[PDB]
């Protein structure tokens, strides 16, 4: 009559409450695992102002016909 | 950030396939890299000019042993 366990039902309950809090943390893990090593936007990764790669270079003596797409 | 720019405050010798390959490679992601690779090797060439010296190695050679 002292004996007052926890029934089975409410553990395995509980128990798959904890399960799932791993599997949902394990899923997080591969989600930034693959989130970095994702390849980046130029602003992002260099300068979100000037986010154009290309150089525009020296502006002295200029000569048409240089530039170049 | 002096890149691009000459002796004489101007436009380098090699700028415009730098500025080619630069525009390709903005159009292009880390996958799609690889069709710049023409334009890198134009870069190189105009810096280095390997192929032009190989070319006239050949031309020399046809006018130096074909003949003597």
């Amino acid at each position: 009559t002292f004996f007052h366990p926890k029934s089975r039902e409410d553990i395995l309950n509980e128990e798959a409450k904890i399960v799932q809090a791993l599997n949902n943390q394990r899923e997080l893990t591969i989600k930034m695992h693959e989130l970095k090593r994702e390849e980046k936007d130029y602003a992002h990764s260099y300068s979100p102002l000037f986010s154009d790669p290309v150089p525009q270079g020296g502006s002295i003596g200029k000569a048409p016909g240089s530039s170049r797409e | 950030t002096a890149a691009g720019i000459s002796l004489t405050g101007g436009r380098n010798r090699c700028f415009s396939e730098w500025q080619s390959f630069m525009h390709c490679t903005a159009k292009t992601d880390a996958k799609s890299r690889a069709q710049c690779l023409p334009n890198f090797e134009d870069y190189m060439e105009c810096l280095h000019h390997t192929k032009e010296k190989a070319r006239l190695r050949e031309i020399e050679s046809v006018l130096k042993q074909k003949k003597e």
